[PDB]
């Protein structure tokens, strides 16, 4: 039993394997906004849009 | 928005205005979240 337990000990005393985990977050924002306000105002003859 | 005024004052005061507004708006929103999940397991994606 001593010897068998020794073998189990050999199996158990194994280095735990570390891994480097690299998770990367990428955010991309593209924004194009165009606004045109066209104005025609005359109070001389009261025509104004 | 739009106005047209016609006015008489000397003989009679008659002010006649036509006020018109026309608005058209089209908005499209397309949002797509993609999640990779193991079989029979719950996974979540959250943005907000």
């Amino acid at each position: 039993r001593l010897d068998e337990l020794r073998r189990i000990v050999s199996q158990l005393d194994i280095p735990v394997r570390q891994v480097m985990i690299e998770a990367r977050i990428v955010e991309a924002n593209v924004g194009y906004d165009k606004s045109l306000g066209v104005r025609w105002g005359g109070a001389y003859h009261k025509g104004n849009w | 928005s739009g106005i047209g005024i016609g006015f008489i004052t000397d003989n009679i005061i008659l002010d006649l205005q036509l006020s018109a507004m026309e608005k058209t708006g089209n908005g499209e929103i397309v949002s797509q979240p993609k999640v990779v999940t193991s079989d029979k397991e719950t996974a979540k994606i959250l943005k907000g």
